[PDB]
C-alpha cells in the first residue's frame, strides 16, 4: 500500500529564535508530495533500512508501538540501540545484544556483552517523529498534538521541535519496530532546499520547496 | 576589516593609504548630493505668504495650499505621497541631510504662493501683484488663442480645473505603483548595503570567518597567511561597493540636473 | 590633528573630519549552564571497603561533572601524581569516559603503578599498559584496614610456584596457567598453592602497611566528551560596554532588559548576518537584549588659521551623556546629528556659513567666538493681492553677471612596464 | 571560470556571492537598452497612412 | 624565492594602477558632460537671443 504525503514533515532546523523573516535552509527534509509506505500491521514487523534518518507517523491510542531497534549487524559483533517505552521510564541501551527472531515486549534480551553505555529519561493523537543520526549525534524529534484537517489521511501543517539529543557516536544503517506477543507510516528524507516563513512569535507558519515546480 | 584586533592593524598598516582614498570619495559624493538638493530647491530669495482671504476668480486651490491644521504645514497631496511610499553596526554610518523636510515644504509653499499671486514676474525681480483671470488671459495669449475666449468661458474652465484636480487626487489616493522610481532607488541603496554587510561572514578560503577564534587556535607562522587572505578578500569587496556607489551617484546627478532645469523653466515661466 | 590629517601648516574655514572615537570596553562576565549532577566520588575514594590487588575493582564514571580540585587541593592523601597533564587543569578538561581502578597494596608496591614498570603487581595483578595514565592516588589504610584486625584479608596473585628453576634468589616466573578455580587453584593434591597473602600487621612496620590505591584513566577521542570540570562562575553587570562569552558565544556590547518571548527550547535570537540580538542565561533562565557599543567619527569646525585659532568639536550620532578642555568642561549642545562642544547656542537666526546637519550651522556672522544657530530660509514679506489691483514698473537697470565652466583637463600617459 | 567541473564549483561558492551582483548588473544593462529603444521610438498612439 | 617576492609586488602595484584608471575614467565622463552643457550654452546664448 502507498500513500501521498501532502505537506507533512517540517521541523525547526536549529535553536535560533527569529521573527518575521524569510529564511532559506539547505538540509535533509521530506519532499512535498512524496510516497509513504503505509503499513497495516494487524492480524507484520519487517526490518527496514535506515538510510540517514526516517520520518515516522502513527495514530494508535494505546500501548502497542513501544520500541525501536537500530543497528547495522544486529549481532553481538557490534553494539546496537534499543529505545523502548515503559509508560513510566524511557530506557535507552546502546550495548551489545545478540540476534532476535521477532521481539515480544510491552508493559528479547540476549546478553550485556561489552556493555558500555545506558541512559534513562522520562481522529486520535497523531504521533509524529523524525529520527536523525549525523556526526555521531543521534537526534529524535516529536509532535504529539493532532490536527484533523482531513480524516483517514495525514493532512495539515505543523512544525516539529527537538526533545532529546545523544552523543552515541555509533554507525547505524538499519532498524526495526517493536510489538508484544499475541497502522504506522514510513518516509525517507532527502537533501532538499526549503524556504521558511517565521511568525511574529517565532513559529513556523509557511514553507516552500525549491525543487518541485517553476513557481517554487 | 579588523574587528578590534591588534595584529590585524599591524598587518593592515603596510598596505598603504587607501583608506584616505575611500573616505575622500565618500565625502565627495555626500557633499555633491547636498549641493544637488541645494541647487534644485533654492530658487527664491524670499518666502511669500498667501493672503488670508482667497478669491481666485472661481478657482479652488484648497487641496494644494498648505494646511495650518497639520503641525508640519503639509498639504493633502504631500501627506498622500509620504504615506504612499515606504522604505550603525560595524562602522556603516548614515548621515542626516542638511535640509530637513520642513524647510523643503516651506520652499515649495513659497514657490507655489509666488507663482499664484504674481505669475512669472517674481522670477526676474520683485513680485508684482496681478489678478488671476488677467494672468490666465496672458497665458492664453501665449499659445495663440486670443484672450477673448477666456473671459467668456471662465466658469466652464473653473469647473474643468476643479474636476480634473479632484480626479487626479482620487487617482493618487486609490491607485498605487505610480511612484516606481523612488521606490527603486531606495531598494537599490538598501540592497547594496545589505549585501555588503552580508559579505562579512564568508570564509574566503581561510580556515574560519571568525578572527578571534582563528587567532586563539593557531600561531603566527600560518595565522599570518590566513589573516592576509581574509584582509585581501574584504578589501576587494569594499572597493567594489565604493565603485558601484560612484556610478549610482553619477546617474542621480544627471537626473537631478534635469529636474532642476524643468523646475526653473516650467514653473517660473511658460514653456 | 586637523593639520596632521590635512598635511599642511594652514587650514581654511570649514568643517573637517580628523578621526573617530569608540567607547572602550569594561569588565568581563563569563557564564555557563547552571548546575550538573555530581557523581558519587566519595563512594570510590572514601569507601568502607576495597578489593584485593589480584581482583582490583574497575568502575565507570561518565555523564556528569567531575571536580578534581577538591581531591587535589586537600592533603588527605599520601601519594598524588598525574601523567601528561598538570592536576590543576583537570577542573577545565573534558573527557569521554572515566575509568577508576581501586585496590589495596603494600607501601613499597605503590611505586610500581606506572607505565613500563615491572613486578608481581604489574605482571599478574594490575597490568598497566605503556601509555599515559590519568592520575594515581594512594593513602594509608593503617587507620581503618589493619588496626581493626585485617592483617591477612588480602591475597595477591604472585605465581603458581610450579615450573621454574633456581635462576636467582627470588624464584619468580610469569607462567601463571592455573588460577581460574575460585579456590586458588587445585593442583591435584595441593602440590602448588598460588595467591599468597599479605601480612598487614599494624605493628610490623610502615614499609608494608595497607595502602589504598586508586588509578583514574580517561577515554580520549573515542566519542564526544560527556564529563568536564567545574567552571569558573561570575556575576553580571548591566548598562556597561562589556565583553563576554555568556555561556558560549562571545560578544561585546551593552546589556538591557528585553521584551521578547522564547519557546522553551531556543538559546538566542538574531536578526540578520549572524548578529545576535537577544540571549538567555541558563542560571537565571531570563532573556536579555544586546545593543552594540556606540562609536563614530569626530569633526572640527574652524574659522580658518588667519582669523583665529579656536575651534569647535562635533561628535557625530552619539548621545553624549558620556563622551569621556574639550571633553567635559566646555559648553555642550545636543543636536539631531550628535552633539557639539566649544560653541554656544543662540535663539536668533541668520544666513548659513558652515553646514553641519539637521538644519543648523555655526559661524560668527549675522565676538571672537563660535556660535551655532538655526539657519533662516530667507527674508519675509507678503504681497497685497487684490482682485482689482496691479503694479507696473517705471524704471529699469542693466546688470552684468559672470558664469564659469570647465571644458578640459590635463592629458596624462602612464607606461606599464616602467611603473 | 569553472567549465563543467565539481571541485571548481565547490571552491567558487566559498568566495562569497559576487556573481549575484554581476548577473544583476548585466540584466539591468540589458533592460536599460530595451527601455532606451522603446522610449526613443514609441512616440505615437495610432498608425497613419 | 625572488619570483615569489616579485609576484607580491606586482599584484599590489597592479591593483593600485587599476584603481587609478577607474577613477580617471569616471572623472573624464563627468567633465565631458559639463563640456557638452557649456557648448550648448555658448551656441544658444551668444549666437542668438534666449
Ligand atoms: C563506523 O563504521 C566503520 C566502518 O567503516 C567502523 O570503523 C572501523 O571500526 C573497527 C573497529 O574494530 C576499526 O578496527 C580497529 O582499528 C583500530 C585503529 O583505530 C585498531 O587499533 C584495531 O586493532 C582495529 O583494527 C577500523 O579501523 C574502523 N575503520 C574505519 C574506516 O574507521 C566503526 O566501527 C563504525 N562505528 C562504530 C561506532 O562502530
Ligand atoms: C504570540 O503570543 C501571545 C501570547 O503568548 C499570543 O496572545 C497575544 O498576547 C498579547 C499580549 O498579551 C495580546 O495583546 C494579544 O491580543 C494576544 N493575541 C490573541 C490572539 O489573544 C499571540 O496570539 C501570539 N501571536 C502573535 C502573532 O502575537
Ligand atoms: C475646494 O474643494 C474642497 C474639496 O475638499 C472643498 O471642501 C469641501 O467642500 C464641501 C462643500 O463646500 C464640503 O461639503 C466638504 O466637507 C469639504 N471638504 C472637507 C474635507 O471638509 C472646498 O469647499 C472647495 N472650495 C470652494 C471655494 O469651492
Ligand atoms: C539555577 O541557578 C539559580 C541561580 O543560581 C539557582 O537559584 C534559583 O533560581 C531560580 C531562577 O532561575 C529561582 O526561581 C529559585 O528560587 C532559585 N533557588 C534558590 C534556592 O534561590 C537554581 O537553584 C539553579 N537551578 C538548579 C537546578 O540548580
Ligand atoms: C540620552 O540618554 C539619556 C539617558 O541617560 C536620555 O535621557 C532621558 O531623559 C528623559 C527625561 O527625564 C527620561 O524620561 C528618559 O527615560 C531618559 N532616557 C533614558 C533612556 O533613560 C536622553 O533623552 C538621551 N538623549 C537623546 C537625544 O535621546
Ligand atoms: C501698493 O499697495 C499695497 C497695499 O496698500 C502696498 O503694500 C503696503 O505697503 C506699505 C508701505 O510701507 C507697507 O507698510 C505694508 O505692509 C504693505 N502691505 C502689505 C500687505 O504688505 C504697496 O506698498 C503699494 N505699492 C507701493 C509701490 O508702495
Ligand atoms: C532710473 O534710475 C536711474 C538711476 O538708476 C536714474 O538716473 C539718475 O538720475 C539722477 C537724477 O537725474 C542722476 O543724479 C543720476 O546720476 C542718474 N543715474 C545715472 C546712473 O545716470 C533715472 O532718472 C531713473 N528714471 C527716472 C524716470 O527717474
Ligand atoms: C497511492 C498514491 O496516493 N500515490 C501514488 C500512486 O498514484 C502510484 O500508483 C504509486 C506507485 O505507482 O505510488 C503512490
Ligand atoms: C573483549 C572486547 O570486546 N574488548 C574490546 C576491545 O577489543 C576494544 O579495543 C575496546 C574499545 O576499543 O572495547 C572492548
Ligand atoms: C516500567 O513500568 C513499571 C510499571 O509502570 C514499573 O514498575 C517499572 O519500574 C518501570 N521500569 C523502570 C525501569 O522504571
Ligand atoms: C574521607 O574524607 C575525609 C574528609 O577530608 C578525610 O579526612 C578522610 O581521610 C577520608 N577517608 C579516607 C579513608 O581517606
Ligand atoms: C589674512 O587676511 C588678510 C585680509 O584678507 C590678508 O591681508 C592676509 O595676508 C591674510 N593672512 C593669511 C596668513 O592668510
Ligand atoms: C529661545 O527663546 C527663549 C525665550 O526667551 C529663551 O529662553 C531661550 O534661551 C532661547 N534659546 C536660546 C538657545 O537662547
Amino acid at each position: 500500500a502507498y500513500t501521498n504525503s501532502f505537506t507533512r514533515g517540517v521541523y525547526y532546523p536549529d535553536k535560533v529564535f527569529r521573527s518575521s523573516v524569510l529564511h532559506s535552509t539547505q538540509d535533509l527534509f521530506l519532499p512535498f508530495f512524496s510516497n509513504v509506505t503505509w503499513f497495516h500491521a494487524i492480524h507484520d514487523n519487517p526490518v527496514l533500512p535506515f538510510n540517514d534518518g526516517v520520518y515516522f507517523a502513527s495514530t494508535e491510542k494505546s500501548n502497542i508501538i513501544r520500541g525501536w531497534i537500530f543497528g547495522t549487524t544486529l549481532d553481538s559483533k557490534t553494539q546496537s540501540l534499543l529505545i523502548v517505552n515503559n509508560a513510566t521510564n524511557v530506557v535507552i541501551k546502546v550495548c551489545e545484544f545478540q540476534f532476535c527472531n521477532d521481539p515480544f515486549l510491552g508493559v528479547v534480551y540476549s546478553s550485556a556483552n561489552n556493555c558500555t553505555f545506558e541512559y534513562v529519561s522520562q481522529f486520535k493523537n497523531l504521533r509524529e517523529f523524525v529520527f536523525k543520526n549525523i556526526d555521531g549525534y543521534f537526534k529524535i524529534y516529536s509532535k504529539h498534538t493532532p490536527i484533523n484537517l482531513v480524516r483517514d489521511l495525514p493532512q495539515g501543517f505543523s512544525a516539529l521541535e527537538p526533545l532529546v539529543d545523544l552523543p552515541i557516536g555509533i554507525n547505524i544503517t538499519r532498524f526495526q519496530t517493536l510489538l508484544a506477543l499475541h497502522a504506522y507510516y514510513v518516509g525517507y528524507l532527502q537533501p532538499r532546499t526549503f524556504l521558511l516563513k517565521y511568525n511574529e512569535n517565532g513559529t513556523i507558519t509557511d514553507a516552500v520547496d525549491c525543487a518541485l515546480d517553476p513557481l517554487s | 576589516i579588523c574587528g578590534d584586533s591588534t595584529e590585524c592593524s599591524n598587518l593592515l598598516l603596510q598596505y598603504g593609504s587607501f583608506c584616505t582614498q575611500l573616505n575622500r570619495a565618500l565625502t565627495g559624493i555626500a557633499v555633491e548630493q547636498d549641493k544637488n538638493t541645494q541647487e534644485v530647491f533654492a530658487q527664491v530669495k524670499q518666502i511669500y505668504k498667501t493672503p488670508p482671504i482667497k478669491d481666485f476668480g472661481g478657482f479652488n486651490f484648497s487641496q494644494i495650499l498648505p494646511d495650518p491644521s497639520k503641525p508640519s504645514k503639509r498639504s493633502f497631496i504631500e501627506d498622500l505621497l509620504f504615506n504612499k511610499v515606504t522604505l550603525k553596526f560595524n562602522g556603516l554610518t548614515v548621515l542626516p541631510p542638511l535640509l530637513t523636510d520642513e524647510m523643503i515644504a516651506q520652499y515649495t509653499s513659497a514657490l507655489l504662493a509666488g507663482t499664484i499671486t504674481s505669475g512669472w514676474t517674481f522670477g526676474a525681480g520683485a513680485a508684482l501683484q496681478i489678478p488671476f483671470a488677467m494672468q490666465m488671459a496672458y497665458r492664453f495669449n501665449g499659445i495663440g488663442v486670443t484672450q477673448n475666449v477666456l473671459y467668456e468661458n471662465q466658469k466652464l474652465i473653473a469647473n474643468q480645473f476643479n474636476s480634473a484636480i479632484g480626479k487626479i487626487q482620487d487617482s493618487l489616493s486609490s491607485t498605487a505603483s505610480a511612484l516606481g522610481k523612488l521606490q527603486d532607488v531606495v531598494n537599490q541603496n538598501a540592497q547594496a548595503l545589505n549585501t555588503l554587510v552580508k559579505q562579512l561572514s564568508s570564509n574566503f578560503g581561510a580556515i574560519s570567518s571568525v578572527l578571534n577564534d582563528i587567532l586563539s587556535r593557531l600561531d603566527p607562522p600560518e595565522a599570518e597567511v590566513q589573516i592576509d587572505r581574509l584582509i585581501t578578500g574584504r578589501l576587494q569587496s569594499l572597493q567594489t561597493y565604493v565603485t558601484q556607489q560612484l556610478i549610482r551617484a553619477a546617474e542621480i546627478r544627471a537626473s537631478a540636473n534635469l529636474a532642476a532645469t524643468k523646475m526653473s523653466e516650467c514653473v517660473l515661466g511658460q514653456s | 590633528e586637523t593639520k596632521c590629517t590635512l598635511k599642511s601648516f594652514t587650514v581654511e574655514k570649514g568643517i573637517y573630519q580628523t578621526s573617530n572615537f569608540r567607547v572602550q570596553p569594561t569588565e568581563s562576565i563569563v557564564r555557563f549552564p547552571n548546575i550538573t549532577n555530581l557523581c558519587p566520588f566519595g563512594e570510590v575514594f572514601n569507601a568502607t571497603r576495597f578489593a584485593s590487588v589480584y581482583a582490583w575493582n574497575r568502575k565507570r564514571i561518565s555523564n556528569c561533572v567531575a571536580d578534581y580540585s577538591v581531591l587535589y587541593n586537600s592533603a588527605s592523601f599520601s601519594t598524588f601524581k598525574c601523567y601528561g597533564v598538570s592536576p590543576t587543569k583537570l577542573n577545565d578538561l573534558c573527557f569521554t569516559n572515566v575509568y577508576a581502578d581501586s585496590f589495596v597494596i603494600r607501601g613499597d608496591e605503590v611505586r610500581q603503578i606506572a607505565p613500563g614498570q615491572t613486578g608481581k603487581i604489574a605482571d599478574y595483578n594490575y597490568k598497566l599498559p605503556d601509555d599515559f595514565t590519568g592520575c594515581v592516588i594512594a593513602w594509608n589504610s593503617n587507620n581503618l584496614d589493619s588496626k581493626v584486625g585485617g592483617n591477612y584479608n588480602y591475597l595477591y596473585r604472585l605465581f603458581r610456584k610450579s615450573n621454574l628453576k633456581p635462576f636467582e634468589r627470588d624464584i619468580s616466573t610469569e607462567i601463571y596457567q592455573a588460577g581460574s578455580t575460585p579456590c586458588n587453584g587445585v593442583e591435584g593434591f595441593n602440590c602448588y598453592f598460588p595467591l599468597q597473602s599479605y601480612g598487614f600487621q599494624p605493628t610490623n612496620g610502615v614499609g608494608y602497611q595497607p595502602y589504598r590505591v586508586v588509578v583514574l584513566s580517561f577515554e580520549l577521542l573515542h566519542a564526544p566528551a560527556t564529563v568536564c570540570g567545574p567552571k569558573k562562575s561570575t556575576n553580571l553587570v548591566k548598562n556597561k560596554c562589556v565583553n563576554f562569552n555568556f555561556n558560549g558565544l562571545t560578544g561585546t556590547g551593552v546589556l538591557t532588559e528585553s521584551n521578547k518571548k522564547f519557546l522553551p527550547f531556543q538559546q538566542f535570537g538574531r536578526d540578520i548576518a549572524d548578529t545576535t540580538d537577544a540571549v538567555r542565561d541558563p542560571q537565571t533562565l531570563e532573556i536579555l537584549d544586546i545593543t552594540p557599543c556606540s562609536f563614530g567619527g569626530v569633526s572640527v569646525i574652524t574659522p580658518g588659521t588667519n582669523t583665529s585659532n579656536q575651534v569647535a568639536v562635533l561628535y557625530q550620532g552619539v548621545n553624549c551623556t558620556e563622551v569621556p578642555v574639550y571633553s567635559t568642561g566646555s559648553n555642550v549642545f545636543q543636536t539631531r546629528a550628535g552633539c557639539l562642544i566649544g560653541a554656544e547656542h543662540v535663539n536668533n537666526s541668520y544666513e548659513c556659513d558652515i553646514p553641519i546637519g539637521a538644519g543648523i550651522c555655526a559661524s560668527y556672522q549675522t565676538s571672537q567666538s563660535i556660535i551655532a544657530y538655526t539657519m533662516s530660509l530667507g527674508a519675509e514679506n507678503s504681497v497685497a493681492y487684490s482682485n482689482n489691483s496691479i503694479a507696473i514698473p517705471t524704471n529699469f537697470t542693466i546688470s552684468v553677471t559672470t558664469e564659469i565652466l570647465p571644458v578640459s583637463m590635463t592629458k596624462t600617459s602612464v607606461d606599464c612596464t616602467m611603473y
